[PDB]
């Protein structure tokens, strides 16, 4: 019984583990956003 | 003579680039700002170091950096045509006194223009 909800409530802190990766992911994309670029017309999807 | 002085602060205002800025006119105001060039490219860029958030209006041209482009300093829009600086005079020779006569051809000009120029809150 207590195997079961141990592997639950670990998959939230592995959850918060990877989470931090991606808010790193977000600021380094944060960083390659900067104001100047340019608008092109898209063609086709 | 005067070149002379000129060429002592000439050392900021030439080796540095400030000055060779890109002109166009600004048209998405996003409180990213959409301007397009005069070769017909679009951008987005933002405000400077000392540029106000209200000077940037929307159809004004604002020039940018070549470069890296954003935002330096505001110059008044329409510099396009070339046509009515030279529409403006100074200082005609005709004065006032020379209009002759007593008639009614004088007083009620300058009371639909001159009285409410001279005095407009008469």
């Amino acid at each position: 019984i207590r195997i079961f909800r141990s592997e639950l409530q670990r998959l939230s802190h592995e959850n918060n583990v990877m989470l931090e990766k991606i808010k790193d992911n977000k600021e380094k994309i944060k960083n390659n956003r900067q104001l100047p670029y340019l608008v092109a017309n898209v063609v086709e999807v | 003579a005067p070149s002379h002085l000129w060429d002592i602060m000439g050392d900021r205002q030439r080796l540095g680039e400030e000055h060779p800025l890109q002109v166009a006119r600004c048209t998405k105001i996003i409180k990213k700002y959409v301007i397009n060039l005069k070769q017909i490219a679009k951008f987005v860029v933002g405000l400077g170091e000392r540029v106000s958030p209200t000077d940037i209006e929307e159809g004004m041209r604002v020039g940018v950096d070549r470069s890296k482009y954003n935002i330096e300093l505001p110059l008044p829009p329409r510099i396009d045509p070339s046509v009515t600086m030279m529409t403006v005079e100074e200082k005609p020779d005709v004065t006032y006194s020379d209009v002759g006569g007593c008639k009614d051809q004088i007083e009620k000009l300058r009371e639909v223009v001159e009285l409410p120029l001279l005095s407009p809150e008469r």
